[PDB]
């Protein structure tokens, strides 16, 4: 896994930034459209709930970045 | 043949053999490296809004 | 890539060194007028058997051949200068300052008190190495001389 | 003489569009010097556009480039039209550093502006490189001398 991550990063660090941004945006959009295509399935709605949970994690770190995400206590 | 007494190399050839490359601005270094160190700031500060410390060393609650 | 850029900086320092060993003008060797032979034998158009519209093409080939010879002599000079500086860039110093990037450790973070120091090192290279001390008028002297004129009444 | 009745810089037209009519008058389109004169007119038009871009920051977009090409701004006029726009620069920079995405970008905005607002930091190529600007002057005085050499031969 170390060798795979180093090979993947060193293939990625040779690209310009615009190619990286459009490649990753295309991969994100295609994998998100694959989950919004199939509806009624449980895995796709859990997938989209998990995307909403990552967006929540980013938002709650954004509102308090030196303390972490807001955990209910 | 008074034209053959003039210097044969044109003024255009002087201006393209003297100003051959467009020169590098002094502000280009500041603009480019500040646009990249903005990402260094945003990822690795602990006070940046979209900091990457909670994605990397996640938490322990 | 770092070694090639450092060799290029050693080459540019060697160019400036052996160009200021000769103390030559800056634009002189890039100007192809200075590499032009102005004592040329200048071919007379009355021997070359031209018809009516054939003389400006003769003038153009003579001018273009002399310009091509001047540019080729300029290129021969720059190839000789490149050899003379590539042979003396190997015997050099290579003690250059490094690019000011923010100091980021392995697992630690980077502070804004160092990113600001890096932008101070950036903007300290925006000021020129020799500058006109063009004085902006300070406000404390401007109001003083305006009131000194106001006491006179002007 | 036609278009050649007025000097190279002392017409009303811009220098590039005057070099075009001078070259159209002196040479027929099948010449070599016609091609080189039109290429020189493209170079001078590039210089005019690069002057209009660095001049519209001060004097608005419709800037009348011929006045600042015939007589460029003296250093005290460059200083006096930097200070003509200093208050709007300060207010715009404070508005930018307020609306910056992060305090790093806010400090970068105020540092780059407080370097770019001091009028002493305008890089004058004559103060930085005096014996380069002297050769840049002799680059035109030499071909004017070549024209005068031809006229003294005639």
């Amino acid at each position: 896994i170390e060798a795979e991550a180093a090979s993947i990063l060193d293939r990625h660090l040779a690209k310009p930034v615009a190619q990286i941004r459009k490649e990753q945006a295309s991969a994100y959009a295609s994998l998100l459209k694959r989950a919004e295509t199939a509806k009624g399935a449980k895995w796709a709605e859990k997938y989209l709930e998990d995307v909403k949970a990552v967006q929540w994690f980013d938002a709650s770190v954004a509102e308090a970045p030196a303390s972490g995400p807001k955990v209910a206590a | 043949d008074r034209v053959l007494s003039l210097p044969a190399v044109s003024k255009n050839q002087v201006l393209e053999n003297v100003f051959h490359t467009a020169p590098k601005a002094p502000v280009e270094h500041l603009e480019k490296m500040v646009s990249a160190n903005s990402k260094v700031y945003d990822a690795l500060n602990l006070q940046s809004k979209r900091v990457l410390i909670w994605q990397v060393k996640p938490a322990l609650f | 890539k770092k070694q090639a850029t450092e060799n290029l900086m050693k080459l540019l320092q060697a160019y400036k060194d052996i160009g200021d060993a000769k103390s030559e003008p800056l634009l002189k060797n890039h100007n192809p007028r200075t590499f032009e032979d102005r004592d040329y034998p200048v071919p007379d158009f009355r021997t070359q058997n031209l018809k009516a519209g054939d003389v400006p093409k003769f003038f153009d080939t003579v001018i273009s051949t002399r310009a091509s010879a001047a540019i080729a002599s300029k290129d021969k000079f720059w190839a000789g200068r490149k050899t003379e500086a590539e042979a003396a860039s190997a015997k050099a110093s290579a003690a250059f300052p490094r690019v000011a990037v923010p100091e980021w450790k392995k697992g630690k973070t980077v502070s804004i008190e160092n990113l600001n120091t890096v932008t101070d090192k950036y903007a300290a290279a925006l000021v020129p190495k020799r500058k006109l001390a063009l004085p902006v008028l300070p406000e404390g002297v401007k109001k003083a001389v305006e009131d000194f004129a106001a006491s006179v009444g002007q | 003489l036609g278009p050649q009745m007025e000097a190279l810089g002392a017409s009303d037209l811009l220098l590039s569009e005057q070099i075009r009519v001078i070259t159209e008058h002196r040479y027929t389109p099948d010449r070599l010097q016609y091609k080189e004169g039109m290429k020189l007119a493209d170079k001078i038009a590039a210089q005019e556009a690069a002057l209009k871009e660095e001049l519209k920051v001060i004097y608005g977009d419709n800037v009348d480039v011929k006045h600042f090409q015939a007589s460029p701004r003296t250093p005290v006029q460059q200083l006096f039209d930097s200070l003509k726009n200093a208050a709007a620069n300060k207010e715009r920079a404070a508005k930018e550093a307020a609306a910056a995405a992060s305090p790093y970008l806010a400090y970068a905005v105020t540092k780059k502006q407080e370097v770019q607002a001091d009028p002493s930091n305008i890089p004058f190529d004559e103060v930085l490189y005096p014996q380069l600007s002297e050769e840049l002057l002799e680059l035109e005085l030499s071909d004017i001398r070549e024209d005068e050499i031809a006229l003294e031969k005639a």
